[PDB]
């Protein structure tokens, strides 16, 4: 269960509002890219108020160019106290199993392998905001391998 | 030819245990237990002025 | 002649939710 799971605990503070609060019940399948593999965090370590840097926060070609820089980890159950998050990397749970949920637009395949992405697509951009924290949640977006790549490959031809 | 050391004995320490009321700050406190708390999300207290 | 007012408190908790997952309705008090 440390070698099996591991729990990576995302607290929650106190001062949220009940329509924020219940916002993040429908958080269930996302990414959370973690710094790190602490057993206790913050959602300021996990908001993008963590990853803007001085001044700057980047854009969507920059925005994948610090998630490999991190851990991601899949929200397991949102609590009322705290959220955990499972690393990919280390093990994934008991059975070795964790559900994702498609914000994509594009239905997936049994076996294909999974990218995920920043929110590139248009009227797709869907960033869970806290009103009682000013805290943003960018929820990268789970893709197939044959559009992950040409994505990436539309933006650096763009620049 | 005869030798030997030796051990001209052990010190320990004593750990001093501090209840909280011992203390003359308690009088700030009022202290009450929830057999429950980690339930609680949002508490409030309220009292009439 | 002073009068003595029991200070209340005044909070909610979903002990169930623990037990198992819940997704309740925003504006409804569990």
């Amino acid at each position: 269960m440390i070698t099996d799971c591991f729990e990576a605990d995302i607290a929650i503070p106190s001062g949220i509002s009940r329509p924020d609060a219940a916002a993040l019940q429908r958080c269930e399948g996302r990414v959370v890219f973690l710094p790190t593999i602490r057993r206790q965090l913050a959602l300021a370590d996990v908001a993008h108020e963590s990853f803007v840097s001085g001044g700057v926060s980047p854009d969507t070609l920059g925005l994948l160019l610090a998630y490999r820089r991190r851990f991601p980890a899949v929200i397991t159950r949102v609590l009322p106290t705290r959220i955990v998050a499972c690393p990919v990397d280390l093990g994934l749970t008991h059975a070795g199993t964790v559900n994702l949920r498609n914000t994509s637009p594009v239905d997936l395949c049994n076996g294909d392998p999974v990218s995920l992405v920043p929110p590139v697509f248009e009227g797709q951009a869907t960033d869970v905001r806290l009103e009682s924290l000013d805290l943003t949640l960018r929820f990268p977006v789970p893709l197939p391998t044959p559009l992950a790549r040409e994505i990436v490959a539309r933006l650096v031809a763009r620049g | 030819d005869v030798e030997f050391d030796a051990l001209l004995g052990s010190y320990c320490n004593t750990l001093s245990l501090v209840r909280f009321l011992e203390l003359g700050l308690s009088v700030a406190c009022v202290c009450t237990k929830f057999p429950e708390l980690a339930y609680m999300n949002e508490g409030r207290v309220q009292f009439e002025v | 002649g002073s009068i003595l007012s029991t200070i209340e408190v005044a909070s909610h908790r979903r002990l169930f939710d623990f037990f198992a997952r819940v997704r309740s309705d925003e504006n409804s008090l569990y």
